[PDB]
């Protein structure tokens, strides 16, 4: 199968975070276009606030999804509007009306889609990109396209990136490509949720070794000079 | 423990206080120096099994390509 | 006896005020 | 106009990928042309295709 | 060795003994349910 | 002070060689890896769940919930690679330098080995991902290859037909249970050496020259601690993936097993052995005395010197051998294909002969040559 | 074979510290006996070149190498005294064989 | 009797010996007379 | 040395007052090279 390429990501960066407005790109891809058919399970309205969206925004965003609670004297399966406690919503049901709705293939869930695959990030861009018509001399059952880089190169998923499919609200024009690498980018976000910040750490703590090493060093080499300058000498008394 | 653990005569042995002595005495004058003298008795017992793993690994990475690479005269 | 040989130095050791070191 | 194809022209116009693609084309001639042989072009066409992502990869986000 | 050859004779009996007491017990703790169930007893 | 006497009698006017290079601070390193292990361990004790329905929702719940939990549980994994890094290179300096005639301290390093081992795999089991469960049924159904009560055994540990919340409780169980079983082997492996001391890189009797512990091999283990804690921190805070496998972030799917199945880097050498042997049970005895060939090695030894320090012969078989180590470590990761399979057949067959035949003829040759033998 | 002997002598390397090759030999229980029976001068020569040897392993340095220990001048010294140990040694065990 | 010492205590291995077997037919006659009595001490009120 | 390196005792103090000042300066640097960097 062909490995995905290498791609000069931001995030890729060793002291380098994420880019939040591709992140809010991504989350917009996904609320719009593959939201109906793949699961965030893992992901909640709350996670989002101080990363791509304020808390009113959020907020809204929230209170656009209706959930269930069916706590109700009677009513067991009451629908309620939903909240920032509240997960992000399910596409099926369960796991059967998954294969039902989706042509017998399971969606799976993006909550970790890439830290799921090996080739990470950029094999979602390079499939999401790499939908490709089939060599010659090879045909699919349903909605498989031959996509090189899905193992076997029969993804049930069609192809959801039509250029222009959704309008980012920022404006930015939504060419395929854009849309695919913002939601690469947020599908990087939900699998750590704390690229940034363990990034943060690993500065500080650079640092903090860095002059902590140097000095129990020179310590070592205080407390063991007494024994590098040891003269030994041998005097048979002869 | 310390007292009982060994029989040695007259052999004296001179030293010197830490705070009295330089921390790094000619540390890259004679370190270089030594650390290479170091590599050079040892080099030849290393690195020749590392070297030969390093042509396997290779070669079997490429051997492995060219096993899967299609058979140009089958299927046709 | 014991006077014959003497210190061997430390001069390169040495780090040739006491307070500050 | 996707910012995908742009890099891909280009980087398709490259040797690389031209002397790639050209071995393909035989491939996919071969492929269809003989009967006794039920090869096809994905063995050839990631070869190719492999190539093309890496160079377009290689710039494609400058455009993004 | 002669005098270890002498020696093992004395031990052997016990010690293969032992190994018998540890064969019993082996059976008897697993309730080995094979040996035991051609021995008269029966666990059921 | 009958409590402060042996922290005494152990670690401050303990007589250490004054030669012994920095591999000797490994031993120490792994101690603190075992603390370090036991408490992030307590720490994703208070939030993990052992039940199949939500033990990869809890591990989730841990990374994106609990605060720093992504922290503690990255530490727990990059610090059991660093536990395996530091254990492999302990057993080196114990094979280099003729360590294993302290035929006892040996002897429970091999039982830690051992426990340390079944540790890491039941804690791999323990996060249920996808890699986890089709990673333990492999293992377990190893087992099943003992020739008469295998069946048994297999389905005993796993507590039913297959694999499934029945394993994964015991094994939270057992995986909790065993690194304290591991601090008091330890202990017992410090007590059967301090009755011998420490061995140095010479080889040679040190007790013409011994220094105490508390100035001069503390600080040392202080600033190896330090680097291996900046290593650790560099492993967690920057690739925390790197050693990992990816399909362990799926959900375990019993439906569907992952087509690229391998054991993680440190079980690999032990992995390719496996694979190598035709026969199911050849391949596991194999892979048991792949382990437990050290503690054949003690027997092995014909030469009149103890440190290999004088002797470049063995040397060059030693490297060999480390070399057709990392030769093994990489073959249990390619898959079944040719060669990949006779390269394991053979560095297999290099690695017993070399441990088995090899060292000991050339440590007789190294004799004969100082008109010895 | 003497001249490759040299070489395997100079590649060996505790010429470099000093040493002689019966400092060498590790220390079992016929090799104690044998070290127990040395004179007291010969004792102490051993046990300062051993005392050097892990001076200079210590600071990671070697000798000079006009003070180098020549293969020819390298003297045997321990081997009379512990063939004696192993030929009594092996004398008892026959006995108890026997 | 002498020749129970004799023969089975004598020797420490027939002394475990004699254990072995007898704990190997202790259970039998254990078991199956405690479930007896205690089948008769309940002996209608059970599943039968 | 005379303050804070003559006796145990005022080498404690320092080391507590400086550890105290130099938990918020490390992170206050970290800040600037942290945005820095990003
Ligand atoms: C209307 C349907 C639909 C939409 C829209 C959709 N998907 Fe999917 N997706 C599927 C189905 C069905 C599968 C399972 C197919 C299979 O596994 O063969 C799938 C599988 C995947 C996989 C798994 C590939 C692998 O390695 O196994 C990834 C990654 C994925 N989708 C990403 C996306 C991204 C990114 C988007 C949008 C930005 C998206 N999908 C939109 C239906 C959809
Ligand atoms: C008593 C001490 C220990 C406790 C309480 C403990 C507890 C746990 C728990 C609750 C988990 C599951 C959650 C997680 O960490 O991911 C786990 C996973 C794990 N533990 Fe331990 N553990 C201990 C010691 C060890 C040691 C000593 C090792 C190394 C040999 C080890 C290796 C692992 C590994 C490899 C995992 C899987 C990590 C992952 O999910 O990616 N643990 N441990
Ligand atoms: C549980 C993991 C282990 C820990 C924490 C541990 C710890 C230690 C410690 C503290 C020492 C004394 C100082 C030193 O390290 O040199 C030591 C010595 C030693 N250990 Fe280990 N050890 C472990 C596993 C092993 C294993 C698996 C072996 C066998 C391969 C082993 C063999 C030895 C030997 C031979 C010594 C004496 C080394 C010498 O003085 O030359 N240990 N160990
Ligand atoms: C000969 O010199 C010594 C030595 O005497 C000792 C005791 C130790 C042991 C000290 C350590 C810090 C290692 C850890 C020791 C333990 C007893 C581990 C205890 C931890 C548990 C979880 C139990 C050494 O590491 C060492 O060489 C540097």
């Amino acid at each position: 199968e062909l490995h995905p390429p290498s791609y000069p990501w931001s995030h890729r960066g060793l002291l380098s975070s994420l880019d939040h407005t591709s992140i809010r790109r991504g989350f917009q891809v996904y609320k719009q276009v593959c939201s109906s058919c793949h699961s965030m399970d893992y992901v909640a309205y709350r996670h989002l606030v101080g990363v791509c969206y304020t808390e009113e925004e959020a907020k809204a965003l929230a209170e656009e999804v209706e959930v269930q609670d069916g706590p109700n004297d009677d009513g067991e399966m009451f629908m309620r509007p939903g909240k920032l406690s509240d997960y992000f919503p399910k596409p099926y049901p369960n796991p059967e009306a998954a294969r039902a709705a989706n042509n017998g293939a399971l969606p799976p869930d993006l909550s970790y889609i890439v830290r799921a695959r090996h080739g990470g990030e950029d094999y979602v861009f390079s499939l999401l990109t790499g939908y490709c018509e089939p060599p010659t001399g090879v045909s699919l059952r349903e909605g498989l396209y031959f996509n090189p880089y899905f193992p076997g190169q029969a993804i049930g998923m069609a192809p959801p990136i039509y250029t222009e499919v959704l309008e980012y609200d920022d404006g930015t024009p939504a060419t395929m490509s854009q849309v695919a690498k913002d939601v690469a980018t947020f599908l990087r976000w939900a699998s750590e949720p704390e690229h940034d910040h363990r990034k943060r750490m690993g500065l500080k703590m650079l640092l903090m070794m860095g002059l902590l090493l140097p000095l129990t060093y020179a310590m070592k080499r205080h407390k063991w000079s007494v024994l590098k300058s040891r003269k030994l000498a041998y005097r048979p008394p002869k | 423990e310390f007292g009982n653990l060994a029989r040695i005569r007259h052999v004296i042995s001179y030293s010197l206080s830490p705070f009295e002595q330089r921390a790094f005495p000619s540390y890259f004058s004679k370190g270089i120096p030594n650390v290479l003298r170091r590599t050079r008795e040892r080099i030849l017992r290393v690195a020749p099994p590392f070297v030969v793993v390093y042509l396997i690994y290779t070669w079997g990475n490429q051997e492995f390509e060219q096993s899967k690479r299609k058979n140009p005269a089958m299927y046709e | 006896s014991h006077t014959d040989v003497k210190v061997p130095d430390f001069s390169d050791y040495r780090r040739a005020s006491s307070e500050a070191r | 106009v996707d910012p995908l194809t742009t890099v891909r022209e280009h980087c398709e116009q490259l040797e690389k990928c031209v002397k790639a693609r050209e071995r393909l084309e035989l491939c996919d001639n071969r492929v269809s042309s003989r009967s006794q042989t039920e090869e096809d072009c994905t063995e050839e066409l990631f070869d190719f295709l492999h190539a093309r992502d890496h160079c377009v990869a290689h710039k494609l986000f400058k455009n993004l | 060795g002669p005098r270890y050859r002498e020696l093992a004779r004395n031990w052997i009996p016990t010690a293969g003994m032992w190994g018998t007491v540890g064969a019993v017990g082996l059976v008897w703790a697993t309730d080995w349910r094979l040996i035991l169930d051609w021995v008269p007893y029966i666990n059921g | 002070h009958p409590l402060f006497k042996i922290i005494n009698h152990s670690f401050i006017d303990l007589p250490a060689p004054s030669n012994i290079s920095s591999w000797w601070n490994f031993g120490s390193l792994l101690g603190v890896c075992l603390m370090v292990q036991i408490i992030t361990g307590l720490f994703l004790a208070m939030h993990y769940t052992s039940d199949t329905m939500t033990a990869f929702s809890s591990v989730t719940h841990i990374c994106r919930d609990v605060n720093y939990g992504w922290l503690i549980r990255y530490m727990h994994a990059n610090g059991a690679s660093m536990f395996f890094i530091c254990l492999f290179l302990h057993v080196g300096r114990g094979l280099y330098y003729g360590s294993y005639t302290f035929m006892e301290t040996w002897n429970i390093g091999v039982l830690l080995l051992f426990a340390v081992m079944a540790t890491a795999f039941m804690g791999y089991v323990l996060p249920w991902g996808q890699m986890s469960f089709w990673g333990a049924t492999v293992i377990t159904n190893l087992l099943s290859a003992i020739p008469y009560i295998g069946t048994t055994l297999v389905e005993w540990i796993w507590g039913g037909f297959s694999v499934d919340k029945a394993t994964l409780t015991r094994f939270f169980a057992f995986h909790f249970i065993l690194p304290f079983i591991i601090a008091a082997l330890a202990i017992v492996h410090l007590l059967f050496l301090h009755e011998t001391g420490s061995n140095n890189p010479t080889g040679l009797n040190s007790d013409a020259d011994k220094i105490p512990f508390h100035p001069y091999y503390t600080i040392k283990d202080i600033l190896g601690i330090l680097i291996m804690f900046l290593i650790l921190m560099t492993l967690v805070l920057f690739f925390p993936d790197m050693l990992g496998d990816p399909d362990n972030y799926m959900p375990a799917n019993p439906l569907n097993t992952p087509p690229h199945i391998k054991p993680e880097w440190y079980f690999l050498f032990a992995y390719a052995i496996l694979r190598s042997i035709p026969n199911k049970l050849g391949g596991v005895l194999a892979l048991i005395l792949s382990i437990l060939i050290l503690a054949l090695m003690p027997f092995l030894h014909t030469s009149k010197q103890r440190s290999l320090m004088f002797r470049p012969i063995t040397q060059i078989l030693y490297w060999i051998l480390v070399a057709n180590l990392l030769i093994l470590t990489w073959i249990g990761g390619q898959p079944v294909e040719h060669p990949f399979i006779i390269i394991g057949q053979l560095a297999s067959i290099s690695y017993f002969s070399i441990i088995l035949i090899l060292m000991p003829i050339s440590g007789i040759i190294e004799d004969k040559m100082l008109k010895l033998y | 074979l003497d001249g490759f002997r040299k070489w395997y002598y100079n590649a060996a390397g505790f010429n470099k510290l000093g040493l002689m090759r019966d400092d060498t030999l590790h220390e079992t229980e016929d090799v104690k006996e044998a070290i127990r029976r040395l004179p007291e001068d010969l004792y102490n020569d051993r046990m300062f070149r051993i005392k050097r040897a892990l001076d200079l392993t210590m600071r990671h340095q070697i000798l000079p190498k006009d003070q180098w220990t020549k293969y020819e001048e390298d003297k045997f010294y321990l081997e009379p005294y512990l063939k004696e140990v192993i030929r009594e040694r092996k004398e008892r065990e026959e006995w108890a064989k026997k | 009797p002498s020749r129970l010492y004799s023969l089975l205590f004598r020797r420490t291995s027939t002394f475990a010996l004699t254990i072995a077997v007898g704990a190997l037919f202790f259970e039998r006659a254990f078991d199956q007379g405690a479930d007896a009595i205690y089948e008769h001490i309940n002996e209608g009120k059970l599943w039968k």
